[PDB]
């Protein structure tokens, strides 16, 4: 708890729960090798009722499920995907949130699995359907939306 | 009638572990005699089932069609893998 | 109107909000179309340009229920014969009313509160705590 | 399921009906969440009325047509039958 | 079992307690003193959002209840480009 | 009629359209034969996923699908 | 916990079983249909295994699970119990 409310980046932006959900985590060729692998879904569990801040957002804009959602084995590490999604929406992750290019956890979703996951834990809402449809019209919200809605739409 | 289904269940689930030891034991080694290879399989699967040599030899056979382990060019008692 | 974020005037809202919470708290009667206006009024506290006037709305919640402790406090203390039937009374209508204050103030719960502080359900509570029980404690635990 | 939007001026109601049912269960429903009697509920879809015991899904709409997301419309009116008044939404702001 | 949505240009949408109540703020608007209208019909007074925007909350109401087990897929949610930006406003206060 | 009472058995598994790999007879979640001792699962047009030593070796043996005659394309 | 007040009419018992654990498999061809009275209740529990256990299936095994019978035509002597 008292390292994850200090808000640790690495360069590419990653918090400390980017990268115990990536697959591309640097892991030391030595003894580590074995004992440590990532994505973890133990670790991210612990990562999140630790404190962690599940919507937390790369510099490249990548959520903390646009990184899971990537994963390349899904089907040979279904219980590290299964469990880690599941960690992730019913601890505060929103199913829906747009990186800088404009992608959704669905768009930025490079597996069939990752997908049917993900959809099964989508959970609906007028406030994300409404926002989609601001986004995507290229309706100009600023000054006309509540200041905290501003963000509501920033991401999406 | 459902006892002749596990008793074939359990041979066809024989075949499967002989194949499994086979390939694990040639990745293991990468080249082996029969004689020295029938004695490794029968060792490594003593905790499970006691295997008939004509099981360990067909599944050596078939896993050739499949080139999990291939014979030797030297004699047909060597084995590698491709 | 509309729920465009406006520039509300603080304390007429305020007060009208007042005047509802006041009568909500104490188990009285509010039309229901007051009721649904005043979460409009709510709303557009928590929502107002230029400054979002949340922190001030829950401020002053705050000291509202800071003042109608101490009343209802003041007023089992100089019933003391009956302190206790008071309390049971006065207990049983402020946590209704904590209730529906939660209920009320739900926009500033799910969206100021929660993104620190506690929630006006939570926040009336523990003013009910910390000043209508702790000061009386001995009183309650004697009797 | 079929899922209607019943307009009576102002006072719009959202209803889940069945295929395999008549208008006769639409009656019943209105009246019993209108507080009217069941006879004087005229609908008035497309401004042609339809038979009082034939089902509703012959009536014209079907179950991939009136969808939850876009309810088909049905008029309604009453004895005083009343004319077909129905008032329309809200204008919206102009464009995005 | 039947809650009345009344918007702020009169219209009043009757639509289901258990549709409606899949909304935060209608949820604490009915508990409380606002649950004490009974009348049957539980009704409550929009006076902030019109009424296009309400038709659209209700039937979006409609379509989550519908919609809410995601068995096979959920059909897209007609958002009119002129509605939006209003309906989202609507949407936070309803904490839909 | 009706039921008073029910008591019912239900056999959980994953919502995997594909069950096994068909060339080692082995589930997907653990290892392939040739992986057991020291993987990526490689899917195909015809919803074929196996392993990805199972296909490696496959393809080098011959380009048919070990269940039908199509060819195989990789995803 | 549901919203609205689910009247299930049933004492609703099931044993959940992992597929490749257990030795069962739905080795008949039989398109058996769930019972009207109880397809409310299979209905319930797969809505509440996709609420809470999600991304699982389930493949009911209709040859392995009993239940009490009501015989509003042959008397009603009492009670019985049969397999589904
Ligand atoms: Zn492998
Ligand atoms: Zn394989
Ligand atoms: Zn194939």
């Amino acid at each position: 708890y008292n390292l994850i409310h200090l808000d640790p980046r690495t360069r590419e932006g990653f918090t400390l729960l980017h990268l115990a959900v990536n697959s591309n985590t640097p892991v030391d060729d030595f003894h580590t090798n074995d004992v440590c692998s990532f994505p973890n879904a133990l670790v991210t569990k612990l990562l999140l009722d630790c404190g962690a801040e599940v919507n937390a957002v790369d510099n490249e804009g990548n959520s903390a499920l646009h990184i899971i959602v990537q994963y390349n084995r899904p089907i040979s590490d279904f219980l590290t995907l299964h469990s880690i999604i599941i960690s992730l929406v019913e601890a505060g992750a929103h199913t829906d949130m747009t990186n800088k290019q404009n992608k959704t956890p669905l768009d930025k979703s490079t597996t069939g699995v990752s997908e049917i996951l993900l959809k099964t834990q989508m959970k609906m809402s007028l406030k994300c359907l409404a926002a989609r449809a601001v986004r995507a019209n290229d309706i100009n919200y600023q000054d006309q939306i509540p200041r905290t809605l501003e963000e509501f739409v920033g991401f999406h | 009638q459902e006892m002749e289904q596990t008793r074939s269940a359990v041979d066809e689930d024989r075949k499967m572990y002989l194949q499994a030891a086979i390939v694990r034991i040639m990745k293991a080694r990468k080249v082996l005699r029969h004689n020295a290879l029938i004695q490794e399989v029968i060792s490594q699967s003593r905790a499970r089932f006691n295997p008939s040599i004509s099981m360990i030899k067909k599944c050596i056979e078939v896993l050739i069609d499949k080139q999990y382990i291939e014979r030797s060019q030297a004699s047909a008692d060597e084995y590698s893998y491709v | 109107t509309s729920l465009k974020p406006r520039v509300v005037d603080f304390d007429e809202t305020w007060n009208k909000l007042l005047t509802t919470i006041k009568a909500v708290v104490m188990l009285e009667y509010v039309e229901r179309a007051t009721w649904n206006d005043r979460f409009s009024d709510i709303y557009a506290l928590c929502v107002a340009y230029p400054e979002p006037l949340g922190e001030r709305l829950y401020t002053e919640t705050k000291i509202f229920l800071e003042n109608h402790v101490r009343h209802l406090h003041k007023r089992v203390l100089e019933s003391e014969e009956q302190v206790l039937v008071m309390y049971h009374r006065y207990w049983e209508e402020y946590s209704k009313g904590a209730d529906y204050m939660d209920c009320l103030y739900r926009y500033l719960n799910t969206q100021f509160i929660k993104k620190p502080l506690m929630e006006i359900g939570e926040l009336a509570l523990d003013m009910w705590r910390k000043l209508m029980v702790e000061p009386l404690q001995a009183i309650l635990i004697r009797m | 399921d079929v899922f209607l939007m019943i307009r009576r001026h102002k006072t719009t109601i959202f209803t889940d009906a069945k295929e395999s049912s008549t208008v006769f269960e639409l009656k019943r429903i209105v009246e019993g969440i209108l507080k009217r009697p069941p006879d004087e509920q005229r609908l008035y879809k497309d401004d042609q009325l339809l038979d009082d015991g034939k089902t509703l899904g012959e009536c014209g709409f079907t179950s991939q047509t009136a969808r939850p997301q876009a309810p088909a419309t049905v008029g309604l009116a009453f004895r005083a039958f009343e004319a077909l008044c129905i008032e329309p939404f809200s204008s919206p702001p102009e464009l995005p | 079992m039947y809650v009345k949505l009344i918007s702020s240009d009169g219209h009043e949408f009757i639509v289901k307690r258990e549709h409606a109540l899949t909304s935060g703020t209608i949820k604490a608007m009915l508990s409380g003193p606002g649950q004490f209208a009974e009348n049957e019909t539980n009704e409550v007074n929009f006076r902030e959002i019109p009424s296009h925007v309400l038709s659209k909350v209700c039937m979006y109401f409609t379509y989550k209840v519908r919609y809410t087990n995601s068995s096979t897929e959920i059909p897209e949610f007609p958002i009119a480009p002129e509605i939006a930006l209003e309906l989202l406003m609507a949407a936070n206060f309803l904490d839909c | 009629f009706e039921v008073k009472k029910w008591n019912a058995v239900a056999l959980w598994a994953w919502d995997i359209v594909v069950d096994n790999c068909a060339i080692c007879r082995n589930h997907i979640m653990d290892l392939c034969i040739e992986c057991q001792a020291n993987c990526t699962v490689a899917w195909g047009v015809c919803n074929h996923a196996f392993h990805f030593h199972c296909i490696s070796r496959w393809l080098k043996t011959r380009q048919v699908c070990p269940l039908d005659n199509r060819e195989w394309e990789f995803q | 916990n549901q919203d609205t007040v689910i009247d299930l009419g049933i004492s609703f018992q099931i044993y959940v079983l992992q597929a490749g654990a257990w030795p069962l498999t739905q080795a008949p061809s039989s398109t058996f249909a769930i019972p009207q009275e109880l397809e409310k209740s299979v209905q319930m529990f797969e809505l509440f295994y996709s609420q809470h256990f999600s991304g699982r299936k389930l493949t009911w095994l209709h040859y392995l699970c009993t239940g009490e019978v009501k015989m509003n035509y042959l008397g009603k002597p009492y009670v019985a119990m049969v397999t589904t």
